[PDB]
RNA sequence: ACGGGGAAUCAGGGUUCGAUUCCGGAGAGGGAGCCUGAGAAACGGCUACCACAUCCAAGGAAGGCAGCAGGCGCGCAAAUU
RNA sequence: UAAAGUUGCUGCAGUUAAAAAGCUCGUAGUUGGAUCUCUCUCGGCCGAAGCGUUUACUUUGAAAAAAUUAGAGUGUUCAAAGCAGGCCGCCUGGAUACCGCAGCUAGGAAUAAUGGAAUAGGACCGCGGUUCUAUUUUGUUG
RNA sequence: GAAGACGGUCGAACUUGACUAUCUAGAGGAAGUAAAAGUCGUAACAAGGUUUCCGUAGGUGAACCUGCGGAAGGAUCAUUA
């Protein structure tokens, strides 16, 4: 059992403070590792340029080609995949462009079918999928 | 014992040893007054400071410090310094979150005048706060009061 | 070993209770199972009591009437001050309306309630409901 | 960090002054003077904040270089000239004189006295001390200078200055059963009389102050300031006399005033 | 239970209520405390003094009759041992252990009994140190422990 | 990781944040040494070296925006010369 | 951050779901059975210098920057705000609470620790052996 | 009373020795992981066709086999004077 003592407080302080790190949320937040090994060095979105188009194939149960994009960020110069999201939204995009990368809404996890990709492209010539698709916007000339 | 133990004449330098003697007045050895004070605080001057040979001018008695601020205790731990002793004063920090106390402590080394003889480990001592007399000496020994188990 | 004979003492009435049994016998006795007790027998929860003299310590016959829902004790013994003790009511009672946390102070060894009456704090040595 | 500072804040100026929030950046830094910066009601916040002659800082300059306004008797064109507990704050002009004192709630009332009780103020002395060839020297909570008082006159008495000549007129010993009002703390603002002091040796001594209206307090040695031999003061007192009211009977008291008044 | 072993056992004396001396024995407490000094001299522990007063005497409890203890009563006429009769039961059976190891080397469990024994003089040996019984400067050696034998 | 007052959340207990207008500290590209002065090891003061950089008639001279605006750069990320 | 009683002090688990060290001993650490119900003086219906061994605890008091929070008052046209305002010159506010821990202070004496005669150097009650008496020397040095 | 010089002291100071790291013109070796029920087998799940598993040691294309000791989480809570 635990110790229920008036002059434990420094023995109980200690045992929670070695099984914190047990907790792989409280580890991985608190050793530098992730932090570190994060594409986006801790940033919640990243400016890289596309370095080709890539086809990813959905899991097992399913049966469809993820359109995805190789960038390299700016910031590091590191390479990565990111999904492009909407249908029609890989014509959007041409090679050698700035694109702007968020998550995939899962901190660092894979998104369902598409296995290994933990991004998505939010803009892609500083104008965003969104407004592309829907007409609003027209790419850059 | 011999007090000038050291490349310089220890002395106090508030009582004027040489002043002119008399044939009559002698009778076999000088005579020296002594000086003395009474810290504050209702704490006594030891007999032996009052009526002692010694010489130490960090002694609250007969030196040249003042005792002002806080008055502390602890037992003596260790006595291999030359008038310093290693007091240590434990107590409990309480810890809010789990509502209980972690003993803790702290060593303090203070001065301690050659006019507390027979002070030995485990012994409480009473210390007063002076200015700062080396690096790490702050306080110096007013009282000592014996431990139980001395015999 | 053995500790904290009142969280023994209290561990008997408790169980002895759950088995409605007319009677616990409580060995070793004490001062603080004595007060403690009697806190408890003012109030109506166990009923009278008798100290039987062993020429080493007491031990204690108590009738049970099965008015005692939970008699507990509180180790360590947490000093408690007037601000802390409704939350303690709130932690240990099961309503507002019952049950007393037994604490020492330096008045004596009373309920929660005659400690805020005599506005004092002390140390919490159980509850019982 | 190097040197004195010589702003002060707006927000970190005493709380006494009821200064606002948004009325700029910065309060009147007091000027150094006779009374320390946290106990001082500069001269700006008392002709402004307090008396409104002045709207505007540039308007209390005016008034202060046209030679109108004297403290204790001496003509003050510094605008945040440091007036403390017991000042004589006089206008001519304006024919009328006040004395700084302190409110239950611990501000600067703005307290009007006559003519007559212009003349003089109460200082507490600070220490006493031979000096000089023999000669024993005092000096005030307001860093007044007298020398040759009376030998009876000790720490923590009060005396009587004469403001034209800055000569002690009568004293008041510190003792039990003397007014006092008290000048620090938690108690700041409040008359009463000295029931006890409990001496603490190479600590605080506490004195304890009991109200006129039965009431007793306690403060540190240094808070008290006796205003008067027995129960009488020697000044006059603001409109409260030095009794604090709960915030129950402050309530009940402003109800009924605004029954009976609108 | 037991401090060195798994047994919890609860043989034990069982002592009356009744703290007075019984009616049978007709011995003063003078006599008693002649007896036990006799005893003493004969070389007997106060345990060995109180089992032959009780089985041979009627001594029922010798502090009921004496109103002090047989230790007590040892040092205050000042014939009681240097060290405690149960500290030197445990060093004379730790010397006997010892003996038996020296020409039986493969025996491990007395090695591990040696252990224990010398564990339980080591707590007796400071419980006594504040106690003040024995010297502050007293320590049990392996070698020096066939002398105090 | 500037510290605190404090902020978000919070049944009770707690968890996280606090560069940021108030208080205290530190620094003025990095080090170091000084003058003056009551107060500076001051940088909208000086003296060097280190890095960077401006004008030159090539002999020399002159630098310090983590002040307010405004540029560049960096970046997901922040306004008027 | 809460949800997360999935970091569990409150308040989690450890036969088989993740998990008790192969087994004892052992120092520090943590924990530890019953028991014990206010005195010499001073200005005659007071006042006290205290050492009663202390500590923890608890309660009180003092002291403790505003701003923020909580919170009183006040129709910013409501509100977030602000510290203003109100009446037919006058009247009134600019409260109060909290401010942990350590330190300071005065009560309580249950609980927890510690201590007081045991080898009698033991408690109280009146004197010897080594010395000078803080000027008891007041018509003068003594 | 300036320049200057000796001597001290503080003491910055375009590279070597303890460069802990990282990023890489860089192939190799060993893994892991994800794909694919492609290939050779069938080790385990039923007594899985030699009961399974543990520690240890050796051997083998590979699952694995075997020796010694142990466990039942066994396929026996039982087997008889």
């Amino acid at each position: 059992g635990k110790c229920r003592g008036l002059r434990t407080a420094r023995k109980l302080r200690s045992h929670r403070r070695d099984q914190k790190w047990h907790d792989k949320q409280y580890k991985k937040a608190h050793l530098g590792t992730a932090l570190k090994a994060n594409p986006f060095g801790g940033a919640s979105h990243a400016k890289g340029i596309v370095l080709e188009k890539v086809g990813v194939e959905a899991k097992q149960p399913n049966s469809a080609i993820r359109k995805c994009v190789r960038v390299q960020l700016i910031k590091n110069g590191k390479k990565i995949t990111a999904f492009v999201p909407n249908d029609g939204c890989l014509n959007f995009i041409e090679e050698n462009d700035e694109v702007l990368v968020a998550g995939f809404g899962r901190k660092g996890h894979a998104v369902g079918d598409i296995p290994g990709v933990r991004f998505k492209v939010v803009k892609v010539a500083n104008v965003s999928l969104l407004a592309l698709y829907k007409g609003k916007k027209e790419r850059p000339r | 014992a011999d007090i000038q133990t050291e490349r310089a004449y220890q002395k106090q330098p508030t009582i004027f040893q040489n002043k002119k003697r008399v044939l009559l007045g002698e009778t076999g050895k000088e005579k020296l007054p002594r000086y003395y004070k009474n810290i504050g605080l209702g704490f006594k001057t030891p007999k032996e400071a009052i009526e002692g040979t010694y010489i130490d001018k960090k002694c609250p008695f007969t030196g040249n410090v003042s005792i002002r601020g806080r008055i502390l205790s602890g037992v003596v731990t260790k006595m291999k310094m030359q008038r310093t002793i290693v007091i240590r004063r434990d107590y409990l920090h309480y810890i809010r979150k789990y509502n209980r106390f972690e003993k803790r402590h702290k060593n303090m080394s203070v001065h301690l005048s050659p006019c507390f003889r027979d002070v030995q480990i485990g012994d409480i001592v009473t210390v007063g706060e002076c200015r700062p007399l080396s690096k790490t000496v702050r306080f110096n020994v007013l009282k000592v009061t014996k431990a139980a188990g001395t015999k | 070993v053995r500790m904290n004979v009142l969280a023994d003492a209290l561990k008997s009435i408790n169980n002895a209770e759950k088995r409605g049994k007319r009677q616990v016998l409580i060995r070793p006795c004490s001062k603080v199972i004595v007060r403690f007790l009697t806190v408890m027998m003012k109030h109506g929860y166990i009923g009278e009591f008798e100290i039987i003299d062993d020429h080493r310590a007491g031990k204690i016959v108590v009738n049970l009437t099965g008015r005692l829902n939970k008699c507990g004790v509180i180790s360590p013994r947490f000093d408690v001050q007037l601000k802390d003790l409704e939350k303690w009511q709130n932690n240990l009672l099961p309503s507002r309306q019952f049950g007393f946390i037994v604490l020492t102070t330096s008045a004596g060894i009373m309920d929660h309630e005659e400690a805020r009456r005599k506005h004092t704090g002390g140390k919490i040595l159980g509850f019982f409901f | 960090a190097r040197g004195p500072k010589k702003h002060l804040k707006r927000v970190a100026a005493p709380k006494h002054w009821m200064l606002d929030k948004l009325t700029g950046v910065f309060a009147p830094r007091p000027s150094t003077g006779p009374h320390k910066l946290r106990e001082c009601l500069p001269l700006i916040i008392f002709l402004r904040n307090r008396l409104k002659y002045a709207l505007t800082g540039d308007e209390v300059k005016k008034i202060c270089m046209q030679r109108f306004i004297k403290i204790d008797g001496k003509v003050r064109t510094d605008i945040t000239y440091p007036a403390g507990f017991m000042d004589v704050i006089s206008i001519d002009k304006t024919g009328e004189n006040f004395r700084l004192i302190y409110d239950t709630k611990g501000r600067f009332a703005v307290h009007r006295i006559t003519p007559e009780e212009a003349k003089y103020k109460l200082c507490k002395v600070r220490k006493i001390f031979v000096g000089t060839k023999g000669i024993p020297h005092l000096v005030t909570h307001d860093a007044r200078t007298i020398r040759y008082p009376d030998p009876l006159i000790k720490v923590n008495d009060t005396i009587q200055i004469d403001l034209e000549t800055g000569k002690i007129t009568d004293f008041i010993k510190f003792d039990t059963g003397n007014l006092c009002m008290v000048t620090g703390g938690a108690n700041l603002g409040r008359i009463g009389v000295i029931t006890n002091r409990e001496r603490h040796p190479g600590s605080f001594d506490v004195v304890h102050v009991k109200d006129a209206n039965g009431n007793s307090f306690a403060t540190r040695l240094s808070n008290i300031f006796v205003i008067g031999k027995g129960n009488k003061p020697w000044i006059s007192l603001p409109r409260g006399k030095g009794i604090r009211l709960t915030i129950a009977e402050e309530r009940d008291k402003r109800l009924a005033a605004k029954q009976s008044s609108g | 239970g037991r401090m060195h072993a798994p047994g919890k056992g609860l043989s034990q004396s069982a002592l009356p209520y009744r703290r007075s001396v019984p009616t049978w024995l007709k011995l003063t407490s003078d006599d008693v405390k002649e007896q036990i000094y006799k005893l003493a001299k004969k070389g007997l522990t106060p345990s060995q003094i109180g089992v032959i007063l009780r089985d041979s005497h009627g001594v029922a409890q010798v502090r009921f009759v004496t109103g002090n203890k047989i230790l007590r009563i040892l040092k205050s006429k000042g014939l009681a041992p240097d060290l405690p009769e149960d500290l030197y039961h445990l060093i004379k059976k730790a010397v006997a252990v010892r003996k038996h190891l020296e020409r039986n080397r493969k025996d491990k469990d007395a090695k591990f009994r040696l252990i224990l024994i010398e564990s339980r003089i080591h707590r007796l040996a400071r419980y006594y140190k504040t106690k003040r019984v024995l010297p502050p400067n007293w320590k049990y050696e392996s070698s020096t422990a066939s002398a105090l034998v």
